[PDB]
């Protein structure tokens, strides 16, 4: 009973090479495979190409790389193995990829020119050539300029400009742009138009703690720093006031208004608990936040700058615990790994914070650089909802100040209650490209059929594509086998490893057992781009001086520069372009919607962003939604 | 002066962009280890600050990449920060600050700072006079330098100060621009809003629309105005449909089995189920996986229908039975609709069509049944023995017409048969009694376009309530007949009659499947699937808008189409034009023209939030009293406010008087500002814990003159609460000048600076020194005048001189005897000391005219010659003589000759 299988991504995309995994289990000799893609429903033949032969020498694992030209729309993926045909309807994303917009400045004066670049890249972040529509809306939301450019032969970089008229509405302006092929998916950047001049110094207000503890008698201590753009420390006088926000509404605390001398580029000012509680029961302030408003004036009165820190949370606990990184399904009786994610009240990862389950009792573990902690709990072979609660065991603190969180992990449901599981374990450390990962394959099943599991098939998911498939050899009796998986720049920022085995057992019944896992990799640039000083010496330059600017990057690439007066970012530092904001977008657009595993084998797959259809009828759930569940 | 760098040697800093190096470079430099390295030479601008350099890369291999920022800090040991405001109002006197920073470790600097003269500005610096302060700056410190100026013409004007140190070769210059704006309020007016729709009122002579300019009659002179045209498109459509939910059809997926006839009864609901579901696209709601399995059942039905194909290409219940006319006509019907679904053989489908034509058609076109089908319930309304000569010839016809495209080149007798069977139906259409016959034959004729005239009228008036074709019998024969009717309506394209017919079918709630539900189920869903195809949906936005503006020479043609993600188009013109728009085509649009401009204002003052009175009085070297009086214009007492002060150049506040204010409650002055001294406390800030809103909060301190100099720069005080910069108030103070305002004569919105010499000069003034100075190319007018009336005021004196002789007439067509007003600043009333009924010899330039002809006024400027002419009986005095003989000789040397050149 040869079983032919097929795996593709939950959502197929247009004008991209989607990969398709072809398999033949318990097969003999060669096997001719033809792959077809049809529009749904009916026949129009979008991709006839892609025919291959599965060979005993490949254990019968093949691969077809195909492209789709070019309500929701669907294709019918078709796969004929010799005479046996397997087909599955799959969902197709219209999204051509992403658009990134970059303006020169953050703010502009009526009468000036806004310089802006559009970055046209597919889902894999590589530059692509398409037609792009570009709008420019005013504050009230009215377009006043639209361009219809194309990134053909343009290496994904579309430069553009717009002269702001002297007669124009002040406030937040928006540049909106989209792919001609996908008018639903839109990309936007805001830029401010205001009557302003560049100030000659900057003001930074930093509270000693990034949060406020309602029972801290000391209060909210703030350091008002002020230095000139060119480096020198500022001498002047500062006005500072405090306020309470919840959540879009702000309440100013008038009695917190202080006037402080700014000497040697610094100043200290404190909101005493007294004033806070008077300006409104204490626990009623938990959940709300604090803001600090600074106004620094040079003792000359020739220059004045306003700054502000906002969103200082009031909390009973200096931490938060999140299970957004731990899978929600275990293997009854098998070790279960937890990814506790401890943040600081603002949302930043908390380094070196010990955590533990309920009780415990030695069983601990510290949070690393990324704010993640690695807990492992031993399980009962029961099918009962595993419930786990976590702390949070920092000394210096107190049980009352410690944080907590509680999840619920369900058991992996087995094929006809066969009690055949698979578990993938990975050693937790910040994976950098260039390193090699030791993926652990632990097999659970009665020895009666254990000798039939000779290989696992694994699949790597990344950015939403099938980065790599392969086979992990297993000899009889080997519960645990290890896979030396090399990490490259291609795994950035995160990747999924899904692996499975198949066999005939029970009463001549076809069984598929799978397990997935989500691994974070050190976020960076896929390549590298460094900008530094060309001259190998000397101090600061003088106005009108010529200097050498070294640029170190990847051969062939195109670089687009810009130089802004850091004075501007004293006015507005918002809506800048960052590599981090890029990786932020990419991630939010994963077809994989879960840290790993799944209620069943059809769950592991679909949750991770894949489609598994066999010649035995073992198929996945039909994904009707482009978005992740919630 | 001595041992310092002169003013003309100093090149000012001018390039102060906010962003630059907006470059696009390619990393093609030979790579070492996949690493390319580009070296760029750049000229850093003139800003003293820190630059942020942000690089983004794009590689077809490594994709996108944002690099970490690279900061470059540009600085200098000594420099000036000229801190302008964004904009200033024309004619409004304001103070500007210039800060000199000395960042040298332990080297104090004796500096000279000079404001340069600009005709667009009214300051202390003029053409022939510099405005230079000598000041000392201590190591590692800054020094504020105040200048007051007045912008006289709008636009991007330019201020520029320079500074140099003594005994060293250190110099700096800052040339910055600021936008000067007139006086008015932002006003937005709507010009034209018309509905662009040719056909509707916009006559068949495609709509023309005359659009007038905007009023803009109260537009303040010297301001731009932009006109924005806009093309809003009103789309709103809706040829709407409500298809039958798929969850109600789950039973229509039937496995086909049995013999020639029973196999067809089971392949029917399935083929018509897929077809309807493919067209209504409910496949998600029904279950997407179930389609593939329904394809097998349709292919399984067709495969099993090949075993009952007789050699004559015909079909019957069995293989030994005689072939059926109707069944073979149904096989054609079903297989003709399931072509895109499964692989229908052309040999099979067209073979049965060929058989029907050559074998089962009478000469007149009728089709005769010779072997009735064993299942007499699957046939529908043909079972009714009434008019089966029409019903069958109508059924077999539809089946032949739906196999047309497939069997045109394979069966050549088809065109002849189609028309033939249509000829018989057409002639006998007026003799039909059953509604069923009228419908099924009505669809058979509508397919040829042969359902017109009295026949068409009969088909339509056969409907009971105009929504159903019913006969007093079974309801499934009525569902069938309404289904053939709905098909005929769609063929003739009568979309006015359709909705009611379809609403009736939907309210029947028929979901196929049952005893003899073959026809009813195939037809009621063939009709409701073709209902979703014979859309349209809108209708169409196909507008062709042309804009002809008398300004531009080229026509502007816009095409707003539906199915285009926009429907909005705009055009902007800097000139208020009266243009015309011509639309063309289908669709209802909109045309909004919005102009923007600056309207005339009626003034506040403003300050709005603050009252301010500043007084400068002498003390009971110079030493004066500076009294400040302020008040908040709200309902509450303002919080921490600022009092920003500048001194009367060369004045320093009294230390002892300051200590006394600092210790005062609600008032603050930094230790910093205290221990400054005569050194350079030309600026001072008194912080106010509050200001009152009921009455004035007044302070006052003594100011001492440490460095006495001629022509002093008015002091300036500025208030404002800490939270808001815009809501400020600034008053000025000068010992003499009204309230710090520099002298300037204004009419309407035009102004000219008046800070200069009241007249030319005063060592012997001879006849030759008068003929030379009164014949310079510039000199226009020369009069011997008499002073009739002197009018005193608060700013400008007016000397109504009656001209007694025009020695050299100019551009002013003035006869002898008429009067001309001569204007002079108040500061010039003592130096001119002009008296009534006396005579004077005056001459000046043409730029010294004020107003419009013929009503011109004269300005006694620095090029105006004022000389006292002795009376008639005063020339007798033996001391006025020397002058009398010169003026009387200057009289006849200008009357007779005039000028040498
Ligand atoms: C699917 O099967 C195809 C063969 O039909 C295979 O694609 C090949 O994938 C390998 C690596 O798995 C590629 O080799 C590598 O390519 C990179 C650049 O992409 C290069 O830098 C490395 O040095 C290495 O040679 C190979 O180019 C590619 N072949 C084709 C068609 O271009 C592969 O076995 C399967 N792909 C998967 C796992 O999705
Ligand atoms: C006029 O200005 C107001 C704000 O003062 C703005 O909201 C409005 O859109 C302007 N009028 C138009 C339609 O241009």
């Amino acid at each position: 009973s040869p079983m032919y299988s097929i795996i593709t991504p939950n959502i197929l995309r247009l004008e991209s090479e989607e990969t398709m995994v072809l398999e033949a289990h318990d097969a003999q000799g060669d096997v001719p495979v033809t792959v077809t893609v049809h529009d749904f429903p009916g026949k129009k033949l979008v991709l006839s190409s892609e025919k291959t032969v599965l060979t005993p020498a490949t254990n019968h694992m093949g691969n077809v790389t195909f492209t789709i030209p070019a309500r929701n729309k669907f294709v019918t993926v078709q796969a004929t193995f010799g005479t046996q045909v397997v087909e599955k309807v799959v969902l197709v994303s219209l999204q051509s990829g992403y658009l990134f917009i970059q303006t020169d400045k953050t703010i502009y004066t009526p009468g000036s020119t806004v310089l802006y670049r559009i970055f046209t890249v597919n889902h894999k972040l590589l530059p692509v050539g398409r037609t792009v529509m570009v709008n420019i809306e005013n504050p009230e939301g009215i377009p006043v300029k639209q361009d219809s450019l194309s990134s053909q032969n343009q290496l994904g970089v579309l430069p553009l400009s717009w002269d702001i008229p002297e007669l124009v509405n002040m406030g937040q302006w928006k540049i909106r742009a989209y792919y001609e092929n996908s008018p639903q998916q839109v990309f936007s950047t805001e830029f401010e138009v205001k009557e302003y001049v560049l100030p000659s110094f900057e003001v930074i207000v930093e509270p000693t703690e990034k949060f406020y503890y309602i029972y801290n008698e000391k209060g909210l201590e703030v350091t008002i720093t002020a230095r000139f753009l060119y480096g020198k420390k500022v001498e002047g006088t500062a006005f500072v006031i405090f306020g309470i926000q919840d959540g879009e509404q702000r309440i100013s605390l008038p009695e917190s208004l202080k006037r402080i001398p700014i000497e040697d580029g610094s100043g200290e000012v404190v909101l005493s608990r007294k004033v806070l509680l008077d300006g409104v029961r204490a626990e009623d302030l938990v959940g709300k936040s604090l803001y600090v408003s600074a106004t620094v004036i040079l003792h000359s009165g020739s220059d004045m700058v306003q700054a502000e820190r906002s969103g200082i949370p009031i909390v009973t606990s200096p931490y938060q615990i999140h299970f957004t990184k731990t899978p929600k399904y275990f293997k009854p009786g098998m070790p279960f790994d937890l990814m506790v994610f401890v943040t600081n009240p603002d949302g930043s990862p908390a380094y070196r914070v010990p955590v533990a389950v309920q009780g415990e009792d030695t069983v601990q573990s510290l949070t690393q650089g990324d704010g993640v902690a690695k807990l492992s709990i031993n399980t009962h072979p029961s099918q009962k909802p595993l419930s786990i609660t976590v702390r949070t065991k920092k000394q210096e603190l107190s049980e009352a100040e410690q944080a907590t969180r509680t999840m619920q992990a369900l058991p992996y449901s087995t094929v006809g209650n066969s009690n055949n599981y698979l578990h993938l374990s990975v050693l937790r450390t910040e994976l950098r490209p260039g390193e090699t990962l030791n993926v652990n394959f632990l097999l659970r099943m009665d020895r009666a059929h254990e000798a039939k599991i000779r290989y696992y098939t694994y699949l790597i998911m990344n950015k939403g594509r099938l980065l790599k498939a392969g086979r992990q050899v297993r000899e009889p009796g080997q519960d645990l086998v290890v896979l030396p998986l090399s990490i490259t720049t291609d795994f950035i920022p995160s990747f999924r490893l899904v692996a499975y085995y198949t066999l005939i057992g029970a009463s001549g019944q076809r069984e598929v057992v799978a397990d997935s896992v989500w691994v974070d990799v050190k976020d960076s640039c896929v390549g590298s781009l460094v900008v530094k000083s060309g001259q190998s010496e000397d101090r600061q330059p003088v106005p009108g001086q010529q200097m050498t600017l070294k640029i170190e990057g990847d051969h062939g690439a195109r670089v687009v520069l810009v130089a802004v007066d850091k004075g501007v970012f004293v006015l507005n530092k918002k809506n800048k372009l960052t590599q981090s904001k890029i990786w932020d977008v990419v991630e939010k657009a994963d077809i994989g919607c879960t840290p790993g595993s799944g209620k069943d084998y059809a769950g592991v797959f679909s949750d991770a962003g894949l489609t598994f259809t066999s010649s035995s009828g073992q198929q996945t759930a039909q994904r009707a939604e482009l978005q992740c569940p919630q | 002066d001595e041992d310092i760098i002169a003013e003309e040697n100093i090149v000012s800093r001018s390039e102060f962009p906010e962003s630059w190096l907006w470059n696009v470079e390619d990393l093609k430099e030979p790579p070492k280890n996949g690493i390319s390295t580009k070296l760029m030479n750049i000229f850093l601008k003139d800003s003293i600050t820190t630059w942020e350099i942000l690089a983004v890369s794009m590689s077809d291999k490594k994709g996108i990449c944002v690099a970490d920022p690279f900061e470059v800090t540009v600085m200098q040991d000594f420099f000036i920060d000229l801190r302008l405001p964004y904009s200033v109002v024309r004619n409004e006197q304001v103070e500007i600050r210039a800060v000199l920073y000395n960042y040298r470790q332990n080297q104090e600097l004796k500096v000279r700072v000079e404001l340069l003269h600009n005709p667009a500005f009214c300051s202390l610096a003029t053409t022939k006079r510099r405005h230079q302060q000598t000041v000392t700056i201590p190591p590692k410190s800054s020094l504020s330098v105040p200048y007051v100026i007045v912008p006289l013409k709008t636009g991007l004007q330019e201020v520029e100060v320079k500074a140099a140190v003594y005994h060293h070769f250190i110099s700096d210059g800052v040339r910055k621009s600021l936008k000067v704006v007139p006086e008015g309020i932002r006003m937005n007016k709507t010009v034209a809003v018309r509905t662009l729709d040719p056909e509707r009122l916009g006559r068949e002579g495609v709509q023309k629309e005359d659009i007038p300019p905007a009023d803009l009659s109260d537009q303040v002179p010297d301001t731009e105005s932009e006109t924005r045209i806009l093309l809003q498109g009103t789309p709103v459509a809706q040829m709407t449909e409500d298809a039958v939910d798929a969850e109600r059809l789950k039973h229509l997926i039937v496995t086909p089995s049995g013999c020639g006839e029973e196999n067809m009864i089971g392949m029917t609901p399935t083929v018509i189920a897929v077809h309807y579901l493919d067209e209504t696209e409910q496949w998600e709601k029904f279950g997407l996986e179930k389609r593939q399995g329904a394809l097998e059942l349709i292919k399984k039905g067709y495969t099993q229908q090949l075993a009952f194909r007789q050699p004559s290409s015909a079909f019957a219940a069995f293989v030994k039975r005689a072939p059926s006319t109707w069944l073979t006509a149904y096989v054609v019907k079903v297989f003709s609709l399931a072509v895109n679904l499964i692989a229908i053989d052309s040999q099979v489908l067209c073979g049965a069509v060929k058989w029907l034509i050559l074998e089962k058609q009478k000469p007149d076109g009728v089709f005769q049944e010779d072997a009735p089908v064993i299942h007499q319930e699957m046939i529908g309304g043909l079972r009714n023995n009434n008019e089966k000569d029409m019903a069958l010839t109508a059924f077999v016809l539809i089946s032949l017409q739906e196999a047309k495209d497939i069997c045109e080149e394979q069966v050549n007798s088809l065109p002849g048969s189609i028309t033939k069977a249509g000829d018989f139906l057409e002639a006998n259409y007026m003799n039909l009694q059953r509604s069923y016959t009228v419908a099924i034959a009505g669809y058979a004729l509508a397919q040829m376009g042969r359902l017109k005239g009295p026949l068409l009228n009969k088909f339509l008036t056969t409907a009971k309530d105009k929504n159903r074709w019913e006969d007093p019998g079974k309801q499934l024969y009525n569902v069938e007949a309404t289904s053939y009717a709905l098909l005929a309506l769609l063929q003739l394209k009568d979309f006015d009659f359709v909705p009611p017919v379809v609403r009736w079918l939907n309210e029947q709630r028929y979901y196929g499947g049952g005893y003899g539900s073959t026809q009813a189920t195939f037809m009621v869903f063939q009709a409701l699937a073709q209902y979703q195809k014979d859309a349209p949906d809108h209708q169409e936005l196909n507008l062709d808008v042309s804009l002809q503006l008398p300004s531009r020479s080229s026509k502007i043609t816009h095409r707003i189409h539906w199915e285009s993600a926009s429907l909005l188009r705009s055009e902007e013109t800097k000139e208020n034009e009266g243009f015309t728009v011509t639309a063309e085509g289908k669709g209802q649009g909109t045309l909004s023209v919005v102009t923007m401009y600056h309207a005339k204002a009626k003034d506040q003052l403003t300050c709005n939030k603050f009252d301010l009175k500043v007084t400068i009085k002498p003390a009971p070297k110079n030493t004066m009293i500076l009294e400040i009086c302020t008040r908040y214009r709200g309902d509450q007492d303002a919080t921490m406010s600022i009092l920003d002060i500048s001194m009367m150049t060369g004045f320093a506040p009294d230390t002892d008087d300051l200590k006394q204010l600092a210790n005062g409650v609600d008032r603050y002055i930094s230790k910093y500002e205290l221990d400054k001294a005569f050194s350079d406390r030309n600026t001072l800030i008194i912080y106010l814990d509050k200001v009152s809103h009921s009455e004035d909060d007044c302070l006052a301190f003594k100011v001492h003159q440490y460095f006495n100099v001629e022509l002093i720069q008015p002091g300036a005080v500025k208030v404002y609460a800490y939270y808001n910069l815009e809501e400020s108030c600034t008053r000025f103070y000068h010992p003499e000048k009204e309230d710090g305002k520099l002298n300037k004569l204004c009419r309407d919105e035009l102004c000219r600076c008046a800070e200069e010499n009241c007249f030319i000069q005063k060592d012997k003034v001879t006849l030759e020194e008068r003929l030379d100075k009164a014949c310079e190319p510039g000199v226009d007018y020369v009069y011997k005048t008499r002073l009739v009336k002197v009018q005193l005021s608060n700013d400008f004196d007016e000397y109504i001189m009656a001209i007694e002789q025009t020695i050299k007439s100019g551009s002013d067509e003035v006869q002898v005897g008429q009067q001309r007003t001569f204007i002079s600043p108040i500061k010039c009333r003592e130096a001119l000391k002009l008296e009534e009924k006396k005579h004077y010899l005056m001459w000046g330039l043409s730029s010294d005219f004020w107003g419009e002809k013929p009503n011109l006024s004269y300005i006694i400027g620095k090029d105006t010659w004022v000389e006292h002419w002795p009376e008639e009986d005063e020339c007798q005095d033996e001391e006025n003589q020397k002058q009398c003989q010169d003026l009387g000789a200057f009289t006849e040397s200008m009357v007779v000759f005039g000028c040498p050149n």
